[PDB]
RNA sequence: UGUAACGGGGCUAAACCAUGCACCGAAGCUGCGGCAGCGACGCUUAUGCGUUGUUGGGUAGGGGAGCGUUCUGUAAGCCUGCGAAGGUGUGCUGUGAGGCAUGCUGGAGGUAUCAGAAGUGCGAAUGCUGACAUAAGUAACGAUAAAGCGGGUGAAAAGCCC
RNA sequence: CCCGGCGAGGGGAGUGAAAAAGAACCUGAAACCGUGUACGUACAAGCAGUGGGAGCACGCUUAGGCGUGUGACUGCGUACC
């Protein structure tokens, strides 16, 4: 805290509680007793615990009928309207689309759709696999996730 | 399975103690340090 | 009907005006003015000008018969204090509070 | 995550000052004093749920004594008499009857006397 | 159902007259105190005066045992420094004999407002005559 | 010397139980000028017991 | 006419039509309870004193309500010993209405 | 300092010794209702329930189970101008920390649930800042060189002007 | 527009959804100070409550010896850290 190290008043004689620093955390305008510092909140996750978690997730999706497999999933042009349309026809709304390789059109077409995310098999994550009603995977995506989870 | 239906294993996130928060808590006032002497002080205690 | 007048931020402690407010609470306004006229108190000058304002408010605004009015309510509340400092002996300073008051007078024919 | 305490603290003080209604002076106005007043109130109250059972029995006895002596026998002998007669009416009820049914109380005295005779 | 309590506004308080002639002071006083408190009534109520009005005649003939006539001492203090005062029983009886029975009964009545009220129902006289025939006191051999 | 304990608002009010003012009860009306006035005092226009005693 | 009986470790003096609050009875509302050990029956100068119970004496009553009483606060406080606690308590009760005193 | 060496009154027993029977008397014991800890076993254990013995004063201190506050996700969801937060009442409910409902005030925000992270709970530290009491309408109004009157100005004049 | 010193301050009018936004201006807690009503209080002694409890006032239920406020009298009772 800004200010000086001057004792605000003499130790004895005035009848005030003894003081020592104008920046005492007891004091208004004083320092914060256990002031905060930037901290790194990340945690280690054991590799095996990571893959195991993914496996359990995928297995519930299946068991809850939230996992949907298809041969192909793409759109003909980077137009949000086309994806939206496809999704309506498939009776999908809130959905994670996971494909084998990145698909650019599909990615762009999906970006402004808040209930939709697109992802290549390599980039899946645990919270995405949970956070959407359905998850659609192409055969290739399955074949790649499988390889990934040994 | 949703982001608001996941919970930790029973017993895996025990709550930390918080000293000095009143009679009911059981760790009020002296905070489990007893009365007086070196060990009751901030920074107080003897070396290994 | 009831008609109000007030003097807010009057320069007197509420205590001093209350001595006077008490003299006239409940009285016919004519007897109240006589009482105030011959009460030798600064606060009697203050309260009289408020009562007179209430009387004129009642006649001018509310169509009242001044013959029929009574001081049905009168109360003095505490205003903001002005804070000052008075030097005393040996370098010591004392607080001075210059207290003020809010004077409310209500008149009515009932 | 800075936490401000006003809403919680205010509810806490108000809960105490509300229990201090009727108390004199700072006891019903000033938290620090009200709090100590409310505690002492509970202490006495705890104590006096036990005492209440003592004072009432002490009252019943005293009245039974009076009504017994009016019929010519002392409380202590009257009680002994009833015990020997296998009468089990307790002292709350006996004190009620002493006041409200003087003729039944006398009949109870005659039952006590007989069992002592 | 709450236990009965007597009520100041409906309490019945009867009048009696007692002769102190020859009675042992403190054994008379306990009975007077009993009856002035209501202890003898089934309606006895510790916060209510349920007792009776009692006239005591011939206070000047009250009796005491042992050597207390000449030796029992009444002490009192005037509130002024050094002002401790005393009289024997026998001096009390010759100066105001009523005081003997009154002092004895008052010590045996509760302390505080109600007990002071209970005392007001005691009318003690030195001689054989009272002026309360209007109250029709009933003879009480106590 | 100073208090060991804070006097109560009750006590303050008891202390003040003699502080109230008295209203004047003895006004008269001059019979010639019609003015009110303290008894045994002249009126504002300078009348007393019915005579104009002070031109002012 | 009144009668005296024991219920809930306590005794009660009652007449017909009276509602009286007892310790909780495991009897459903609208059922009739019988108290067949009655300590005293008195009707107008006739007075039956049980020794301990009156022969053929029955008090009939109807269960009218079950409920919990007003809360009572328990406070414990040991001054200067850094100790205090409270507890709140409500007591169960059954109300019965006396419908017949059979002497 | 004042009875002041029965707590008092008073007592010749209302004292002392002996025998006896009665009664009063505690948060101890019993009775009725209820909660919980530890066991045990049951109608029947996915784990709490149901029976059932017993235990349940407590400082320092160890252990266990919880309430509530702020922020992140759940949440582009749910409540909310047909009234959010906060303020003030009331009713019900929880063993309690608390919760929910609702009248009035207010006028734009709030956030179930399950998780996640803490600047997370105050009556004391001659604590810190602000606000307001008290003494009290008390002391004081600063050199004891000194004022009096007429007239004026002014809403008002002991104090300003002549 | 009105009282007031061509004041301070106020009462009307009008603006505004609102002046229960009037410039000391959102919300407007608490200490602290008042006006009004109900009940208590001038023979009475102490941590100011708690247990019992009359009476009064105010609601009930349509009576039932119940809610709320007050609290004569009475048992017990020397604050917190
Ligand atoms: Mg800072
Ligand atoms: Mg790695
Ligand atoms: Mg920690
Ligand atoms: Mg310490
Ligand atoms: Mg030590
Ligand atoms: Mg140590
Ligand atoms: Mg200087
Ligand atoms: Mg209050
Ligand atoms: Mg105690
Ligand atoms: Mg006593
Ligand atoms: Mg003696
Ligand atoms: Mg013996
Ligand atoms: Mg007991
Ligand atoms: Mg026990
Ligand atoms: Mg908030
Ligand atoms: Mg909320
Ligand atoms: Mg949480
Ligand atoms: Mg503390
Ligand atoms: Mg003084
Ligand atoms: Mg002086
Ligand atoms: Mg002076
Ligand atoms: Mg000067
Ligand atoms: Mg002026
Ligand atoms: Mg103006
Ligand atoms: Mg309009
Ligand atoms: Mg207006
Ligand atoms: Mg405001
Ligand atoms: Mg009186
Ligand atoms: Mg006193």
């Amino acid at each position: 805290v800004t200010g000086s190290g001057k004792k605000p008043w003499r130790q004895k004689g005035t009848g005030r509680a003894r003081s020592g620093s104008i920046k005492s955390p007891i004091w208004r305008s004083g320092g914060v007793t256990f002031a905060a510092r930037p901290q790194d909140h990340s945690q280690k996750v054991n590799k095996k615990m990571y893959r195991g978690a993914l496996k359990s997730i995928l297995s519930e999706l299946v068991r809850q009928d939230r996992l949907i497999v298809v041969e192909k999933f793409s759109v003909e042009a980077p137009k949000t309207k086309l994806l939206a349309q496809k999704l309506k026809d498939m009776a999908l709304e809130d959905v994670l689309i996971i494909t084998g390789e990145l698909d650019e059109n599909l990615f762009l077409a999906a970006r402004n759709l808040h209930k939709v995310d697109v992802r290549d098999a390599t980039g899946i994550d645990p919270v995405s696999l949970i956070a959407f009603d359905k998850v659609v995977m192409t055969a290739d995506a399955v074949k790649q996730v499988e390889e990934m989870l040994a | 399975m949703r982001l608001n239906t996941l919970s930790p294993a029973e017993g895996s996130k025990k709550a930390g103690k918080r000293l000095g928060r009143g009679i009911g808590s059981g760790l009020g006032k002296t905070g489990g340090r007893g009365h007086k002497g070196q060990k009751s002080r901030s920074g107080g205690g003897v070396r290994r | 009907m009831e008609t109000i007048a007030k003097h807010r931020h009057a320069r007197s402690s509420a205590q001093k005006v209350r001595l006077v407010a008490d003299l006239i609470r409940g009285k016919k306004v004519s007897q109240a003015l006589d009482i105030l006229t011959y009460t030798n108190k600064k606060a009697a000058v203050l309260v009289k000008k408020v009562l007179e304002s209430a009387i004129a408010n009642a006649e001018h605004n509310d169509g009242a018969d001044i013959d029929d009015l009574k001081v049905t309510k009168i109360f003095v509340d505490e205003g903001p204090s002005m804070k000052r400092i008075m030097p005393r002996a040996k370098g010591r300073a004392d607080r001075i509070l210059k207290r003020t008051s809010h004077i409310t007078v209500v008149v009515s024919d009932r | 995550a800075r936490v401000k305490r006003g809403v919680i603290a205010r509810a806490r003080h108000k809960k105490i000052l509300k229990q201090a209604k009727g108390y004199y002076g700072a006891r019903s106005r000033v938290y620090r004093v009200a709090f100590q007043a409310v505690i002492k109130a509970g202490q006495y109250a705890y104590r006096d749920r036990r005492q209440r059972k003592r004072q009432f029995r002490q009252l019943w006895i005293a009245r039974i004594n009076a009504a017994a002596r009016q019929n010519g026998i002392s409380y202590s002998k009257f009680i002994n008499g009833l015990k020997k007669a296998s009468v089990e009416i307790d002292r709350k009820i006996l004190a009620d009857i002493a006041v409200f049914d003087k003729v039944a109380f006398t009949a109870l005295v005659e039952k006590a006397k007989a069992a002592l005779a | 159902m709450k236990t009965f309590t007597a009520k100041p506004e409906t309490v019945k308080r009867d009048w009696y007259v007692v002769d102190a002639t020859g009675k042992t002071l403190g054994r008379l006083a306990t009975e007077l105190a009993r009856r002035l408190r209501g202890k003898h009534k089934a309606e006895y109520t510790p916060h209510v005066d349920t007792g009776d009005y009692i006239i005591v005649l011939n206070a000047d003939k009250v009796a005491v045992t042992g050597n207390k006539r000449t030796d029992k001492v009444y002490y009192h203090h005037t509130g002024h420094i050094g002002g401790i005062k005393q009289a024997t029983f026998e001096e009390m009886i010759a100066r105001r004999p009523e005081r003997v029975i009154e002092i004895a009964v008052k010590g045996m009545l509760p302390k505080g407002p109600l007990g002071r009220a209970m005392f007001r129902k005691l009318k003690v006289y030195a001689g054989n005559e009272h002026n309360h025939a209007a109250q029709q006191p009933q003879v009480l051999d106590i | 010397a100073v208090q060991q304990n804070k006097p109560t608002r009750s006590k303050r009010g008891m202390r003040r139980s003699h502080d109230a003012l008295t209203a004047v009860t003895s006004l008269s009306v001059d019979k010639t000028s019609g003015e009110k006035h303290l008894r045994h005092h002249i009126t504002a226009d300078g009348y007393y017991r019915g005579r104009k005693v002070i031109a002012k | 006419m009144y009668a005296v009986f024991q219920s809930g470790g306590k005794q009660h003096r009652v007449s017909e039509g009276q509602t009286v609050r007892l310790e909780k009875l495991d009897i459903a509302t609208g059922e009739t309870v019988e108290f067949a050990e009655v300590l005293m029956i008195a009707n107008g100068e006739e007075v039956k004193i049980g020794v301990p119970f009156v022969d053929g004496g029955v008090i009939k009553a109807e269960v009218v309500a079950h409920g919990r009483g007003e809360k009572v606060k328990i406070v414990k406080f040991r001054r200067r010993k850094h100790y205090r606690k409270q507890q709140g308590h409500r007591q169960w009760f059954t109300d019965v209405k006396i419908t017949g005193i059979s002497a």
